Order: C-alpha cells, then structure tokens, then sequence
C-alpha cells in the first residue's frame, strides 16, 4: 500500500507572525482642539442659563418684596 | 525660553498646563470685556425691602409710582 504519514501538499499556504498596532488617526493636537472646543460650547450654554436663572431670581424677590407690606 | 518651555512641556505636561490654566486665570479677569455686567447685575437684586423717604422737600428723581421711569432701569438686563 501507501504511506498514511501526514504532510499534505505544501505549504498550508502563508501564515503571518509579524506584529501589527495600528489605526489611531484622530490624535494630533486635534484631540485638544475637540476637548476644549466642548469645554468652549459648555461655558457658552451654562453662561445663558445663569442669566436666566439670575432673571428668575429677580423676579422671585420681587413676589417677595411686593408682599412684605 | 521656547527649548525651557519644549523641555518643561515634554517632560511633565501637568504642571507646564496646570501654571498655564493659573496665569491665564490670573489675567484674562483683567481683560475680558463682560466683567461690569456681572457686578452690575449682582448689585441690581434686591434682598431687602426698598424702604421709602419723605418726599416733599426733596430733589425730584427716582419717583414715586413705580412705572414712572426717573429712577434706576436694569432693562439692559430685561434684553441682553
């Protein structure tokens, strides 16, 4: 007969050891830029809503001061 | 002074951003042109009641009924 030992037709085809880290893009500085571009929006929209806030309080001592007599 | 600060800025960002976030902190209240309207507004909300003085013999101004406009008008406020 023949010989049932393993090796098949060569090769296996290719296998690939090397290392490989890659992809992240999104950093130079940029990421600052970003982060510090929402802090920029934050401070804009909290700024608003204090004056309004602020707007409220008046109004509120107002009830109040109308009421002490 | 651009390689002391490269250098400082290389080794240890925190503390190179940490004096920056200071010293800017430090300044820009100095400049910034918004910082009247937040004194101005602190001073116009009244926690204790306006208490009123005898009138007559006095210099006409901030007048008796309250729509009469001689006195003092946060409508700066009402639109900013």
């Amino acid at each position: 007969k023949v010989k049932q030992d393993m090796p098949p037709v060569g090769g296996y085809g290719p296998i690939d050891y090397k290392r490989n880290l890659p992809r992240r893009g999104l950093s130079g500085y940029s990421m600052f830029a970003v982060g510090i571009g929402a802090l920029l929006f934050g401070y804009w929209s909290m700024m608003r809503w204090n004056r309004e806030r602020r707007r409220l309080q008046i109004e509120d001592f107002e009830a109040r001061i109308a009421l002490m007599p | 002074v651009a390689a002391f600060l490269k250098n400082v800025w290389a080794k240890e960002p925190v503390l190179v951003a940490s004096f920056a976030i200071a010293g800017l902190a430090v300044i820009l209240p100095t400049l910034s042109p918004y910082t009247k309207y937040s004194l101005m507004i602190n001073r116009a909300t009244p926690y204790n009641y306006p208490v009123p003085l005898r009138d007559d013999g006095n210099m006409p101004d901030v007048p008796s009924h309250p729509q009469d406009p001689q006195g003092p008008s946060l409508e700066w406020l009402k639109r900013l």
